[PDB]
């Protein structure tokens, strides 16, 4: 068995009404009624104030100050020429040649 | 057969597997009609201020109010010093205490005598 | 994504379904069919049809409910009122 | 708007493992009712999927003709 | 709110356990309270220890959150067993079960990681062989001492 | 247009879908047979593994007596 | 990975022991043997910055490769010689550390064959 | 079309 | 056991839930089609054999040892529908149900905005304070002595009168706000 | 600090010459105006404090507590002007004379010179908090809570009075400044132990230690919303400050006197971490966390290392701004379903959503999110108990997790979950309500940037 007259007399009244109530849920089509209210300005203002901004700050406040920005200092072969010196690395030691 | 549903206190028994569900007799079915009795008369004593369009406020559950009143301003009313309140408030009390005090007594006390025998590492321990 | 639901694609694929199914024939089938006593369809057959409107539409009806559904009308007021359609 | 459902009767299970499975209750008495409404996944376009062999090899073979291409192109570039 | 309608002392006499009954709105029959052992409880319900997570999910509840009915007694560990808390609902695998399993399972791998360290794995090599006294001044060592000299020959 | 949904049937796909899933399965087994080609080392071994059992005893120094 | 059955499930008396190893001097065995020479220099080396664990006795095709490495950029794919040049001679390393267990495996297996000989004389 | 009027709790303030 | 209209479960109601449940895992058990469509009718055998079981104490212990079946039976993780409960996507747009009388409290400038949506829900509102003195004066004479015996509602009788606590079965969300 | 006590006397006359409408905005710009004046207080020196007059001074720890005493005043007119609207307009005007009269009390308690002008001061604070629990409070517990709250300070505070004057017959001066250069030590002896307690516990009364914290879930939940701020912000922190002076003259006698408070309150601090898991009523959760938050600043000042005085004092001062502003979240939730439950009220994120961000940030506040100096407090004590003995890790991280459970667990559940339905007088939140969450939480997050202000005397 399945309902009784009076659920299905319910239902159907409640399913009138909830069909009335959705669709007074849609819009006018004059609603939502309002109130009255440059190609690449994205690379300009986000990257090139900022790096002049960063680059201000760190060139004039921040390696002006010790320790603040400390590099690893350049890695050195034997073959380079120091440019700071001129001086030139001696090269390594002629190989025992394996293959 | 089938290995038997064992049920503990953090894994209940299922419905379909309690001997008590499939009762026929007529105190189950009262039992039954009465507690739908109770759910329906406070089921519509609720629903009844709920769809009020009077009503702009809580619908006050007494049930609530009764649970919190019990939960922390009748507990000491109903409170009896004796037996098993005693040895719960002094094992669950001063017990803790009691540990944590020999705990952290004897390691600052191991501590201490390394640090004055100079056997303690504390070679860059200069923030403290 | 989800395209909304009609009374009227609802009541087709519900009796679309009820089509393709063997105890059914479907010159006899309609919207008022009950299925025990028009249709003449057991309680598990019952059962079955519900689970097959489950697979169909893709939510599962309850069985306080799944008891009740007995026409296909009723079935697709159901699937009306689970899922709020002509809006 | 109306989205028009097609044929109901195009979907018969002859052909399919729904078959192989009525043949193999019908050889106890039990006949399934329910095999037209499955019948569309075996049907059609969703019949004769590729195996996991052949789902992995997706694109050897293009792949496979632009390796040769471009093993005879240096082959051909070193000369 | 009111006096009467308020939690009170442990229930006695069976008229105050009857018009207990009817305070927290659930049968006579149905209503126990906690034992009087002096915990403090009064005459407050003992329900029967359930999660939220076990309660009809279809039901049509008045917190559905909470899975919990206006005017229903509470459990005093309501704020215990709700849904983002403390489950009871039935395992399909006995409790006592899972526990021999996991406690078994994790034991039994932290035996093996014990054997394994025992008896590790390594490759047929000897060990890896540095220049200059096993790497003397690389590794922090100090120019006023010599090492001990550390040579390795060919193979 | 866009697409639209189907009942019970194969949906449909648009052909830029379909050669973008082709092209990038060609080069998911390009790359493979490519860099297989190249290396076939990082695979296979990149160097032969000596035997020790082979090595004799003169050039390990094991004396006789 | 035999030598793990060999040390395990047979004897430790002739299967040498990885952490102390050779147990045997370096000579006995070798009339005039040879030292590894060292081609990277040890200022060489530390002006290259190399990891201590990489500063071993082929640390030359390394720097030599690191230097390939800086000086080829962006062509990540130009310096596969000398990376396979310090390949191989990782190879030759990992050959040498195999002959030094192998060396002090067969020296086990003479001290164990002395003495049973010795238990069987006297 | 069919656009739906969205219940949303007071935004303005 | 729990129900809102009943006080309890029938034997045959038991039966028909124990066999939506036994399917339901079953297809969990047997994921393709065509074989969960074989076992499926195994299964359906199964529970028409024991159909025509007119004794109710056999037909009682039938379905408690076919209980005890199922939960020897079951698969740890059953398929669960998504909004079912349970499911992935259950109960995820409730943060999105508002309900109906947040509108109230909105600024005159944003009802403004929809000037006849809430036109059109004054009538709404208007028609609820009509429709309630008449459906209270309803559930109070209808309703028996000691209350409600059940939770049943009463529909509508007269013509013109709502049903009878309708407002937040109507006026409830929908299910993708 | 005379040009601070003279113009919060100015806000009697102020207060009580206003016209009737305009008494709440008069005494909210003048209070706002004197808690600007209050950053001329940040002259401090790394080597001596900021020593006005013979009975007023301020070093680094007294002057964070002073601006914000100073800016506490503003923000409870703003909590306490809505619930007493309908008040008559002299019982307005006086509990308007309540409040200024202890922050009077106050900023010349922080500011004494003299131990015994602390002693007068910290025990008048008593009495406007007294007449504003068991006056203005709401429900029928106030006349207890108040009876706690008076009971458990005086029974602490008359042994404090017999130490101090024992003190100024011994030492010849109370003085701070004096007793920071004729401190003595004080040796083992029965009598320098109950001269440790006499000096302690009252402190301890007002912090609250474990144990002795059964006026505060009373006090805090019974007052009004002014009473709950100034309570949870000022009044425990009297406690801390006098333990920081006072344990200038317990030396080394400390060394051996902490460990059985130092047990109370590592824990306590577990315990009321707990009892805030378990917590129906939000008002006592917000106790509880406060009584949390206080063990580890006893724990801090007794171990008393550097870092540990750092941390105690950021701590007290975040405390006070986090635990003002979830009193002030609890408020503006009662203020709408009339009822303290936690439980009732929820989903409340689906109807109030920039509340509900107050809400997200005052609980990421509270569970000590870096870089607040809610974090920086509790970090640096948790450096300091480790170098005290490293076993104590193990009760400052599960403080944390359970501070984390409790914090969130408040958040989820008045915020999260599906609305209560038959709660529809819920109103959207007044520019009152947001404008007093933002003056607690923006000053907070501020203190992140410059966090030195609030460090203590030994930054
Ligand atoms: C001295 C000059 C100082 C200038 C800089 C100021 C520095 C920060 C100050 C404080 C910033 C936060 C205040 C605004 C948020 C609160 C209100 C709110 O919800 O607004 C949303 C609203 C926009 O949202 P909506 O959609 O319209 O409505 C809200 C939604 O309904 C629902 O809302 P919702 O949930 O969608 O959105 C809330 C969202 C929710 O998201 C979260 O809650 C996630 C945040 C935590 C995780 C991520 C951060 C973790 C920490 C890392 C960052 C700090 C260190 C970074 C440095 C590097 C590492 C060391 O939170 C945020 O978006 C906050 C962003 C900023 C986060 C700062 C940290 C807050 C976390 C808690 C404390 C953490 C430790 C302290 C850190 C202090 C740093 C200074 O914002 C506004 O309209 C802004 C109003 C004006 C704000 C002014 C703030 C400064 C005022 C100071 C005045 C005096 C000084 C003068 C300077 C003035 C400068 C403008
Ligand atoms: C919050 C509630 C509880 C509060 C507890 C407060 C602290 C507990 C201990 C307080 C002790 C009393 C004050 C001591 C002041 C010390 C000053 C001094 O000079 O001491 C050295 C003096 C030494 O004597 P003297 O100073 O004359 O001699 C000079 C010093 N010698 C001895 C070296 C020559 O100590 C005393 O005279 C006695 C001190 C102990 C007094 C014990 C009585 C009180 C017992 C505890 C009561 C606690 C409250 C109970 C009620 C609670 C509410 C119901
Ligand atoms: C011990 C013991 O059994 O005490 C029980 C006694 C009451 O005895 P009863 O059981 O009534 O006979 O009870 C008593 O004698 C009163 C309480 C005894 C001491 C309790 C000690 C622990 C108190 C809590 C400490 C928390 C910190
Ligand atoms: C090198 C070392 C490596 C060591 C590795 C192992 C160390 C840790 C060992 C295990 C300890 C932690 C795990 C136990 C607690 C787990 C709590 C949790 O996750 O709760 C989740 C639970 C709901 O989870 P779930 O069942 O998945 O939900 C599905 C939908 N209902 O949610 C709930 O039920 C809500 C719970 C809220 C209250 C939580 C109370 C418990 C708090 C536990 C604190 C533990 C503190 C440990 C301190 C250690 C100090 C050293
Ligand atoms: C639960 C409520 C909330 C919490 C409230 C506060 C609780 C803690 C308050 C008291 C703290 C404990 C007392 C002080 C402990 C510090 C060290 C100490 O004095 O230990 C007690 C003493 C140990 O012996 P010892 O110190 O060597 O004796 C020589 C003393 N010149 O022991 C002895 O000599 C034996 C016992 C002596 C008498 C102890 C009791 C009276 C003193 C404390 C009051
Ligand atoms: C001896 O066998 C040395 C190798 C390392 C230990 C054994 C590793 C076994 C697993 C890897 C090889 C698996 C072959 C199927």
């Amino acid at each position: 068995s399945g309902y009784t007259p009076d659920e299905k007399l319910r239902l159907q009244q409640l399913r009138e009404l909830r069909r009335r109530w959705l669709k007074d849920q849609e819009l006018s089509p004059r609603e939502p009624v309002l109130p009255p209210r440059r190609h690449s300005i994205f690379a300009f203002t986000h990257v090139l104030i900022p790096v002049w901004i960063i680059h201000y700050y760190l060139k004039y406040h921040v390696t002006t100050k010790p320790y603040t920005i400390v590099e690893k200092k350049p890695r050195i072969f034997p073959g380079d020429t120091i440019l700071e010196t001129g001086e030139v690395i001696p090269p390594m030691k002629e190989f025992p040649d394996q293959h | 057969s089938f290995p038997k549903y064992e049920p503990s206190r953090l894994a209940s028994l299922p419905t379909t597997l309690d001997p008590a569900e499939y009762d026929i007799s007529s105190e189950t079915r009262k039992a039954q009609a009465e507690r739908l009795a109770i759910r329906s008369r406070l089921k519509r004593e609720y629903q009844l201020q709920y769809n009020d369009p009077s009503r702009r406020g809580v619908v006050e559950d007494p049930a609530l109010i009764r649970w919190t009143c019990a939960r922390s301003a009748n507990v000491y009313p109903n409170f009896r010093p004796n037996t098993k309140t005693s040895l719960l408030g002094a094992l669950f009390g001063i017990g803790p205490l009691i540990f944590w005090y020999y705990v952290f007594k004897t390691d600052r006390d191991r501590k201490e005598k390394l640090i004055q025998e100079g056997k303690l590492d504390r070679t860059f321990n200069i923030s403290y | 994504d989800a395209p909304p639901l009609t009374l009227e694609g609802i009541k087709d694929r519900v009796l679309y379904v009820l089509k393709l199914y063997d105890k059914i024939d479907p010159e006899k089938l309609s919207v008022n069919s009950h299925f025990m006593k028009d249709l003449g369809l057991d309680s598990l057959d019952q059962v079955e049809i519900i689970m097959a409107m489950e697979d169909e539409f893709g939510f599962e009806i309850p069985d306080i409910d799944a008891e009740k559904l007995m026409c296909p009308q009723e079935i697709v007021d159901y699937i009306a009122d689970k899922k709020d359609v002509y809006e | 708007s109306k989205m028009e459902l097609p044929d109901y009767k195009q979907w018969k299970i002859e052909g399919t493992p729904l078959e192989t499975v009525q043949e193999k209750l019908a050889a106890r008495g039990l006949r399934d009712p329910w095999g037209r409404n499955e019948a569309w996944r075996y049907m059609g376009g969703f019949a004769n999927n590729v195996s996991f062999v052949g789902a992995l090899l997706k694109g050897f073979k293009w792949g496979f003709a632009a390796f040769v291409v471009a093993v005879g192109a240096e082959y051909y570039l070193e000369s | 709110i009111t006096k009467d309608m308020l939690p009170g002392p442990y229930p006695k006499t069976p008229e105050e356990r009857a018009a207990a009954a009817k305070k927290y709105n659930m049968r006579v029959e149905d209503y126990e309270p906690y034992p009087d052992d002096g915990m403090g409880y009064g005459d407050y319900p003992k329900l029967p220890d359930r999660s939220q997570q076990e309660r009809d999910p279809w039901y049509d509840w008045d917190h559905p959150d909470l899975r919990l009915n206006w005017g229903e007694p509470m459990h005093w560990d309501l704020d215990m067993y709700i849904r983002n808390r403390v489950d009871t609902s039935p395992t399909p695998v006995n409790w006592n079960l899972m526990c021999k399993h996991l406690f078994g399972f994790v034991a039994f791998m932290l035996f093996m990681f014990w054997v394994g360290e025992t008896y590790p794995t390594y490759q047929p090599v000897g060990p890896k062989q540095y220049p200059y006294n096993n790497l003397y001044l690389e590794r922090g060592g100090d120019p006023n001492k010599e090492p001990e000299p550390v040579v390795h020959y060919e193979i | 247009a866009h697409i639209e949904p189907r009942y019970r049937q194969f949906p449909q796909l648009t052909r830029s879908q379909v050669i973008q899933a082709e092209f990038f399965s060609a080069t998911m087994w390009f790359w493979i047979l490519w860099r297989f080609w190249h290396d076939s080392d990082a695979v296979l071994g990149h160097f032969p593994y000596p035997d020790p059992s082979q090595w004799t005893d003169e050039e390990l120094g094991i004396p006789p007596d | 990975g035999a030598h793990l059955a060999r040390r395990y499930l047979g004897d430790a008396s002739v299967e040498p022991e990885p952490l102390r190893m050779p147990t045997f001097p370096p000579d006995y065995g070798f009339p005039e043997r040879k030292e590894r020479e060292m081609v990277a220099t040890q200022q060489e080396m530390n002006d290259a910055q190399l990891v201590l664990q990489q500063r071993d006795y082929c640390a030359h095709y390394l720097i030599r490769f690191l230097k390939c490495k800086r000086d080829s950029f962006p062509n990540f794919l130009a310096c596969k010689h000398e990376q396979h040049d310090w390949d191989y001679c990782e190879h030759l390393d990992y050959v040498k550390r195999m002959k030094e267990f192998e060396r002090e495996r067969r020296l086990l297996q003479r001290k164990k064959r002395r003495e049973q000989r010795e238990a069987d004389m006297a | 079309g069919k656009r739906l009027f969205i219940i949303k709790p007071s935004g303005f303030y | 056991a729990f129900l809102p209209s009943a006080a309890y479960l029938t034997h045959q109601q038991k039966v028909l839930q124990l066999y939506k449940r036994a399917l339901r895992h079953l297809e969990s058990r047997c994921v393709h089609r065509d074989k969960y469509r074989y076992f499926a009718c195994l299964l359906r055998a199964r529970f028409d054999e024991h159909k025509n079981e007119k004794d109710m104490v056999k037909a009682t212990q039938l379905l408690r040892e076919a209980e005890k079946e199922f939960w020897h039976g079951q698969h740890p993780q059953p398929y669960i529908f998504p909004e079912s409960p349970g499911g992935t996507s259950y109960e995820r747009y409730e943060c999105y149900k508002v309900p109906e009388w947040c509108l109230d409290d909105w600024h005159p400038s944003e009802k403004a905005m929809y000037p006849d949506y809430f036109a059109k829900r004054e009538q709404w509102k208007k028609l609820r304070r009509e429709s309630w003195e008449r459906e209270v004066k309803q559930l109070q004479e209808e309703t028996p002595v000691g209350g409600p015996r059940t939770e049943a509602l009463p529909p509508a009788r007269k013509q013109g009168d709502l049903p009878p606590l309708w407002w937040h079965i109507v006026t409830r969300p929908r299910e993708r706000p | 600090m005379l040009k601070y006590i003279i113009p919060t006397m100015m806000l009697m006359p102020l207060t009580w010459l206003s016209k009737n409408s305009m008494i709440w905005i008069n005494t909210t710009l003048h209070s706002l105006l004197i808690s600007l004046t209050s950053l001329l207080l940040l002259n401090q020196f790394g080597d001596n404090s900021l020593n006005f007059s013979l009975t007023f001074f301020s070093d680094s720890l007294s002057t964070p507590l002073l601006i914000l005493t100073m800016w506490l005043l503003p923000l409870m007119l703003m909590a306490s002007q809505h619930h007493l609207s309908k008040e008559n307009l002299a019982r307005k005007k006086l509990f308007i004379s309540m409040l200024i009269l202890l922050q009077l009390f106050l900023i010349m308690t922080f500011t004494a010179t003299e131990l015994i002008f602390f002693y007068i001061m910290f025990e008048a604070t008593l009495v406007p908090t007294l007449i504003i629990i068991t006056r203005w409070g709401n429900q029928t517990e106030r006349l207890n809570a108040g009876l706690y709250f008076l009971f458990y300070t005086l029974a602490g505070s008359l042994p404090l009075l017999v130490a101090l004057i024992y003190i100024q017959n011994t030492m010849g001066s109370l003085n701070f400044l004096i007793l920071q250069y004729w401190v003595q030590p004080m040796p083992n002896s029965w009598s320098n132990t109950f001269m440790w307690l006499a000096c302690m516990m009252a402190f301890m009364v007002k912090m609250p230690l474990y144990g002795l914290h059964l006026w505060l879930p009373k006090a805090h939940v019974e007052a009004p919303i002014a009473g709950s701020m100034v309570l949870a912000a000022i009044l425990l922190k009297l406690g801390g400050y006098g333990m920081m002076r006072i344990t200038l003259l317990l030396n080394p006698i400390t060394d051996f006197m902490a460990y059985p408070f130092i047990m109370l309150s590592l824990w306590g601090m577990i315990m009321t971490s707990s009892i805030c898991l378990r917590q129906t009523d939000l008002k006592s959760l917000i106790a509880y966390s406060s009584v949390s938050h206080m063990a580890l600043v006893i724990v801090a000042i007794l171990i008393q290392t550097p870092w540990s005085y750092m941390g105690a004092t950021a701590l007290m001062i975040a405390h006070g701004l986090t635990s003002s502003m979830l009193f002030c979240l609890a408020n503006s939730n009662y203020e709408r379903v009339h009822s303290r439950t936690m439980i009732l009220a929820r989903g409340l994120q689906t109807l109030l959503p920039l509340m509900a961000a107050w809400w997200l940030l005052a609980s990421l506040t509270n569970l000590a999110l870096p870089p607040s100096i809610n974090l920086i407090g509790e970090l640096f004590v948790v450096m300091s108990t480790f170098s005290w003995s490293n076993i104590t890790i193990i009760l400052m991280g599960l403080n944390m997790v359970i501070t984390a459970l409790y914090s969130l667990y408040m958040l989820i559940t008045t915020q999260r979950g599906k609305h209560t339905h038959h709660i529809n007088n819920i109103l959207p939140s007044f520019t009152r309500e947001n404008a007093l969450m933002s003056l607690h939480m923006l000053p907070l997050l501020l203190l992140s940037l410059n966090p030195k202000i609030i460090l203590g005397p030994l930054y």
